[PDB]
């Protein structure tokens, strides 16, 4: 709603929450000079 | 999108679709920010040299979609627009400065496995993300061809943020702080664009300190689709975060 | 193209 977005935000039900990832999201986490 | 791939069921789950009621036809993209407001671009509402200028009644907001055409029973939600903002600066004469705008709904969304907000950044989130070279992801049900066709199912792209000397050697219009522009290099061998009917959507960066999900931009122009030596531009989120603020305080959330 | 959604949403 508001600033860092939400609460619950930008954690998707079938993926963080689950701890799956999706098939490229690495391609970003790797630009950033490599993720977490 | 152009040079993209199918989406994978609840991949952008904040991925709204903005439906015209009549005729039925698809406007743009849009973007989950909480259980009563959508973001969108201010362009795809107010653009009076083609004399578009829609209202809440002309309007229907489709959540948790994964087909285009089809009408997905119990999955997908339909709601009703209770009011539109746009910014008050938003420039539809010269460059399309400031172009965003809130929508709250007319009765809260309820969340589930297909439908789930994004976060706004804060200024140490964009500090440390907005970066030339870093990628974004841009997804929506626009064309995949300049002058074609149409996708089925929701595309995906990820795209590198662009340094802003060669955002404004690559065009004539005046480039704003306000917005950014993403694409790869021609040198770069890799494509990929927002075409038409994406425009309004998300440019999201997940955030490799905390694992969410932030949307850093809104879909706003481009000169053609997947041109070689041009580049998505796009609303800048940080920039406007105090207008939002504002609106949604003064008017609910 | 579209498929006919419900008319409690028109
Ligand atoms: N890669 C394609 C992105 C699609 C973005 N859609 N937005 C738009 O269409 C907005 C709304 C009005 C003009 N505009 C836009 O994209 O303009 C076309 C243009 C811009 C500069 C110079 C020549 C032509
Ligand atoms: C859009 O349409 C409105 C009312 O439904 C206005 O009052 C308004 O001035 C508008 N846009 C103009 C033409 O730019």
């Amino acid at each position: 709603t508001f600033g860092s977005g939400e609460a619950d935000c930008g954690l998707r039900p079938l993926f963080e929450k689950k701890s799956l990832e999706d098939k490229t999201e690495r391609e970003l986490l790797e630009s950033y000079i490599d993720g977490r | 999108i152009v040079e993209g791939s199918d989406a994978e069921i609840g991949m952008s789950p904040w991925q709204v679709m903005l439906f015209r009621k009549s005729p039925q036809e698809l406007l743009c993209g849009a973007s989950l920010i909480s259980d009563r407001w959508v973001l969108t671009a201010a362009h795809c509402l107010l653009y009076p040299p083609w004399d578009k200028n829609f209202t809440e009644n002309d309007l229907l907001v489709r959540i948790g979609k994964h087909s285009r055409t089809r009408y997905e029973r119990n999955i997908e939600k339909i709601s009703m627009l209770e009011k539109i903002y746009i910014h008050p600066r938003y420039n539809w004469r010269e460059n399309l400065d400031r172009d965003i705008a809130l929508m709250k709904l007319k009765k809260p969304v309820a969340f589930s496995d297909y439908i789930h907000p994004v976060c706004l950044p804060d200024r140490e989130t964009a500090a440390s993300l907005l970066q030339a070279g870093y990628k974004g992801r841009v997804t929506g049900w626009g064309n995949l061809k300049e002058t074609w066709g149409q996708p089925s199912v929701l595309q995906v792209v990820n795209l590198p943020i662009v340094e802003r000397p060669v955002c404004k050697d690559s065009t004539r219009i005046r480039i704003t702080d306000n917005m950014f522009c993403a694409g790869y290099k021609p040198d770069e061998g890799k494509r990929g664009d927002a075409c038409e009917g994406d425009s309004g959507g998300p440019f999201v960066m997940k955030s490799p300190f905390n694992n969410r999900w932030y949307q850093m931009g809104i879909v706003s122009w481009g000169e053609g689709c997947d041109r070689d030596g041009k580049y998505g531009f796009y609303t800048h989120v940080f920039r406007l975060k105090k207008w939002i603020q504002k609106v949604i305080d003064q008017f609910g959330e | 193209d579209f498929e006919e959604i419900p008319e409690e949403y028109l």
